[PDB]
């Protein structure tokens, strides 16, 4: 039933967006080349370009439309009529026999009424070794309508008509099939649905679901029949696992309380999160076909299926939301290396969608290109700020970099705390010594091998030995030259103040890290 | 444990009074499937009369049983109830008990495992 | 909303293919469900979904629909199969109920 939504004159809007974008690039590239100052004065080294007051104007709108979204999200409240059926979909690989057994008991006892909720969990790898999964699903649902099949096959290997009727005539239904990977079940858990419902939840095998998440996702949904997914806050079990999980659960929070706010002010969210996500079921039903049958030109994806569903459904013209007020907990790595890999797919899966995704912008506001293409060119910028004043010969220069990367990181840390209304958030300037070492090179290793374990520490490698270059290249120049001169002098009475200050920060802040996580 | 259904309270009323069925399940629980009340005239054919679905308080009645009779389920006894007052003469029938499942779609799944029948007298 | 089944009282012999057809005029979201009860016990379920068969029975039984018609079909008549078969339409707030069809002997 529903259809493309296109715009009444598609060609037009997409070429005044192409065009937007295109002089949006070369805009911003004409105002780093320039270097024009705006606001200057004399005894301070350090000025306000065009291009970092572009950079503000850009974090202080983002901020602004976050906070609205959340205040107009806030304010709002819905009836939730209680008439929709809800279909929650669980896939397991291996999964934990402890997240398992709470994954399960969080979507028994979810605050949804159970002639409405029907739950699908279907296990990977039918090779007897996985019945574990099975039995304790059995063992959780024992009083209610359970339907179990093991299904020697798969959709793309009868079995088909027994997982069919039972998934949609049952209530509770656990499915084992021939391990396909994670696209495998949940193409399987979404065809075998039909028809009876008509919202679908994704969820994983670990994540535990608060009791108000379903119908908070629902109320949201009921609200506009224009809207064709929705999100929800995800935050983490282990938060004091490492130094990696707390760093990790706070980008976590402002990733989703930020970024995904200020995308859903505009309904044009990108990516809806893998353990909380709704989903229209008949849009689903229409592109599911389409979504399976997706290769990156000419090379199959086995990454960011979460991301791709989201792109499916903004491909048709419907807005995708999020709102905080549903909830979730999952487990993130605690070791290096692991992290890295993690992040080195996610970079890999959203540059693999960037190009699919532009194809899709006139549907919708002109944040989400703009965005876009500020987020694609960014990094770049970084690097190339980065090696020129890193090898411009000054220690001054690189001591200033130092200085102006923390000093970002601190007015977002400042502003999240201000948000939440909690102090924790001061700790997220410490993302920057992880964004600027292994992020940054894993961007350009992704980039690099994007049709594709100890492997990505070659960039680290790389990125470590050109830096260490630069500065011992800096050091050396700057010990051979005559500090006598009052150019000099200026800049030394900036190195210890700033050096000053840099030592003061690194202490306070390692202090107050060491005090929140000992108690 | 085999699901059963068991009936009780049925019998001869006088016209304008009262009577409480009383639906016994045993193998299940009447929280998890919902509960209808089925009626077969004598010499006639069957006929829905109510229906409950337990931890939801979704009722659902028929056009001749709505106002007058109600249906309710107790979850501490493990039973239904279905209280007619106002009985007329034409109430007279073969009361059973059904259970199913829930809807979803187009798909219902059936109305598995029928109780027995009780019998329902409304005469002078 | 209305049920109606077409053959009001059939007859066949051991082994006669049967059909019964059932016409309901709402026929958006509710599912067809077809029963069979035999004298002085209550009704059992047949085929659930207008097309699915339940555990137990026999595989002769079976079900079909047709825009607004369904169908359900006998391909051997056993002697046990002689009994009163009922349609319903059941969706939440209103469930219908066939009537008559009574399989007979010659
Ligand atoms: C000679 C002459 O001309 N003049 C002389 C003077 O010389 C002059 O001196 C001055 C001077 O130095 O003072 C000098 O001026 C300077 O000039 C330089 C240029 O040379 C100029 O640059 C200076 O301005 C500053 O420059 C900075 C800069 O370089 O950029 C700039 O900093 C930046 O500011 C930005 C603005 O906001 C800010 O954004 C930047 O920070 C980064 O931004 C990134 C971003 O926004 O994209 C961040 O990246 C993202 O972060 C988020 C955070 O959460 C992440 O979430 C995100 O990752 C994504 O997360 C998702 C998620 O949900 O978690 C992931 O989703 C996952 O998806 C998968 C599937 O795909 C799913 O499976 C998962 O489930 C799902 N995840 C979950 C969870 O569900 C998703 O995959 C993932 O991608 C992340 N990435 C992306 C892509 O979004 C990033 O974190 C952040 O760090 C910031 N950069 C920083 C901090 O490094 C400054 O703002 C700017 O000010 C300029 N200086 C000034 C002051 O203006 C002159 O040039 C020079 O001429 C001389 O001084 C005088 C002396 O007298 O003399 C003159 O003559």
């Amino acid at each position: 039933i529903p259809k493309d939504l296109e715009p009444k004159h598609p060609t037009l809007w997409r070429i005044i967006y192409y065009s937007f974008g295109v002089v949006l690039l070369a805009t911003i590239t004409a105002a780093y080349v320039a270097e024009f100052q705006v606001l200057k004065h004399e005894a301070i080294l350090f000025s306000l370009g065009l291009y970092g007051l572009a950079m503000l104007l850009h974090l202080m709108m983002q901020s602004l439309f976050a906070f609205l979204e959340i205040r107009r999200v806030n304010k709002s409240e819905l009836p939730c009529s209680f008439k929709k059926t809800v279909a929650l979909t669980i896939a397991g690989y291996q999964e934990n026999p402890e997240y398992l057994i709470k994954c399960l008991e969080s979507c028994k006892y979810v605050k949804y009424p159970k002639d409405k909720l029907k739950i699908i969990l279907v296990i990977d790898g039918n090779t007897e070794d996985d019945a574990y999964m099975m039995e304790m699903f059995k063992d959780v649902f024992h009083g209610e309508d359970v339907g179990t099949y093991v299904w020697k096959g798969n959709y793309h290997t009868e079995g088909i008509n027994m997982v069919e009727e039972l998934v949609r005539n049952k209530r509770c239904v656990c499915i084992m099939q021939q391990w396909g990977g994670k696209r495998e079940v949940m193409y399987t858990a979404f065809q075998a649905i039909g028809t009876s419902v008509d919202y679908v939840q994704v969820c994983d095998s670990d994540t535990k679901l608060d009791e108000l998440a379903t119908v908070e996702m629902v109320k949201v949904l009921e609200s506009n029949d224009m809207y064709g997914a929705v999100g929800g806050d995800v935050r983490i079990l282990n938060p004091y696992d490492s130094f990696i999980s707390f760093m990790s659960s706070l980008r976590y929070w402002m990733a989703f309380n930020v970024e995904r706010a200020c995308q859903s002010y505009f309904d044009c969210v990108s990516c809806i999160s893998g353990p909380l996500g709704m989903y229209r079921n008949n849009i689903l039903q229409v592109f599911l076909e389409a979504w399976y049958r997706q290769k990156f030109l000419g090379t199959y994806c086995t990454l960011g299926d979460d991301r791709h569903l989201t792109n499916r459904v903004l491909s048709m013209g419907y807005r995708t939301k999020y709102t905080h007020k549903s909830r979730a907990f999952s487990e993130t790595p605690s070791l290096y290396l692991r992290w890295l890999n993690q992040q080195t797919r996610w970079t890999k899966s959203y540059f693999r969608e960037w190009l699919y995704n532009a194809q899709w912008w006139h549907k919708h506001h002109i944040w989400m290109t703009y965005e876009s293409v500020v987020s694609f060119i960014f990094p770049f910028f970084i690097t190339a700020t980065v090696i020129r004043l890193i090898y411009a010969g000054t220690i001054w220069n690189v001591v200033w970099l130092l200085l102006c990367i923390q000093i970002m990181s601190l007015f977002k840390s400042i502003y999240a705390c201000w948000l939440r209304g909690n102090f924790i958030m001061l700790l997220m300037s410490l993302y920057s010594m992880l964004y600027m070492t292994g992020l940054l090179p894993s961007k350009y290793f992704a980039l690099l091998t994007l049709n594709k374990n100890y492997m990505p520490i070659l960039p680290l490698s790389i990125w470590a030995a050109v830096l260490c270059g630069g500065v011992g290249y800096s050091i050396y120049m700057d010990c051979q030259n005559d500090w006598s001169t009052p150019e000099k002098q200026k800049e030394m009475y900036h190195l210890l103040y700033g050096c000053v200050g840099y030592v003061m920060y690194w202490v306070i802040m390692a202090v107050m890290y060491w005090v929140w996580v000992k108690r | 444990s085999e699901v059963q259904l068991v009936e009780s309270g049925g019998g001869l009323v006088q016209p304008g009074g009262s009577l409480r069925l009383s639906c016994a399940a045993s193998g299940f629980n009447v929280s998890s499937y919902y509960i209808h009340w089925v009626r077969q005239a004598p010499g006639k054919g069957l006929e829905w009369v109510a229906s409950i679905s337990s931890s939801s308080g979704s009722t659902s009645y028929a056009d001749s049983v709505k106002g007058r009779f109600t249906i309710s389920a107790d979850t501490s006894k493990n039973t239904a109830y279905l209280q007619m007052n106002s009985l007329r003469a034409e109430d007279t029938a073969v009361y059973y008990c059904a259970r199913s499942g829930y809807y979803w779609g187009p798909y219902f799944g059936g109305f598995d495992y029928w109780g027995q029948g009780t019998l329902v007298t409304v005469s002078s | 909303i209305q049920m109606t089944q077409s053959p009001s009282s059939l007859s066949a012999s051991v082994g006669d293919r049967v059909t019964i057809t059932c016409r309901a005029s709402q026929s958006v979201s509710s599912a067809v469900a077809w029963y069979q009860q035999k004298p002085g016990k209550a009704p059992k379920l047949l085929i659930y979904s207008a097309s699915s068969l339940y555990s137990g029975v026999p595989s002769r039984f079976s079900g079909s629909r047709s825009g607004t018609d369904f169908t359900l079909t006998i391909s051997s008549l056993q002697p046990e199969d002689f009994a009163t078969y009922y349609c319903q339409q059941s969706s939440s707030s209103l469930i219908t109920f066939g009537q008559g069809t009574k399989v007979e002997i010659k």
